[PDB]
């Protein structure tokens, strides 16, 4: 029981911190600027 | 040459565009880097 | 077996989480524009 929590805690962040980096990577495409391919 | 390959590997269609549109020789999509 | 379960829907939403994230990365790839590595 112990290393199951241990392992769902670790999952448990790892998806926290996949969420903050999905916001960054997201406010890098709202943010960066695009002058070559303007379609 | 490498630029070509660089802009085909990831998509970046306006440069392929812009870089083979100069001849019409077709000397360019025909080749192996590596 | 609930346990089990958990801990798999949590890995297949890590999962969906990174297709949707490596998309997003190979677009802001395609994007981007660069002017002083030409090469």
């Amino acid at each position: 029981e112990m290393e199951i929590l241990k392992q769902k805690y670790r999952l448990k962040d790892l998806t926290f911190l996949l969420e903050k980096q999905h916001e960054l990577i997201k406010l890098i495409i709202q943010k960066m600027e695009i002058i070559s391919e303007t379609e | 040459k490498s630029p070509l390959h660089f802009a085909a590997s990831y998509g970046r269609i306006n440069t392929c565009q812009r870089l083979l549109q100069d001849i019409s020789d077709t000397r360019l999509l025909n080749e192996g880097d590596l």
